[PDB]
């Protein structure tokens, strides 16, 4: 790691964000405006996802 | 955990393993299906 490396020598910071879930129950979320339950009429539904 | 020197061999036996062993594969609940 010499401090005048060429880039292609040079630090990174590859780090890799892996995830697949199926059924498991959610516990990240993005912005996550969520509003409030909804009733019998038929309505557009986003709930875990 | 000292050495225990009681044992008394009785090599062990076998057993005929009935209709046990089976969990729930999948998180999905279901009603009156066969899943395969
Ligand atoms: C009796 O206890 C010793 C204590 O660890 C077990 O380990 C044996 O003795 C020394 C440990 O200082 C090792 O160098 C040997 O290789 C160990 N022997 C074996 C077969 O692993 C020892 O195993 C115990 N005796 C038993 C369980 O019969």
């Amino acid at each position: 790691f010499q401090p005048t490396n060429g880039v292609g020598y040079q630090p990174y910071r590859v780090v890799v964000l892996s995830f697949e879930l199926l059924h498991a129950p959610a516990t990240v979320c993005g912005p996550k405006k969520s509003t409030n339950l909804v009733k019998n009429k038929c309505v557009n539904f986003n709930f875990n996802g | 955990c000292v050495n225990l020197t009681t044992r008394t061999q009785l090599p062990p036996a076998y057993t005929n393993s009935f209709t046990r062993g089976v969990y729930y594969p999948d998180k999905v609940f279901r009603s009156s299906v066969l899943h395969s």
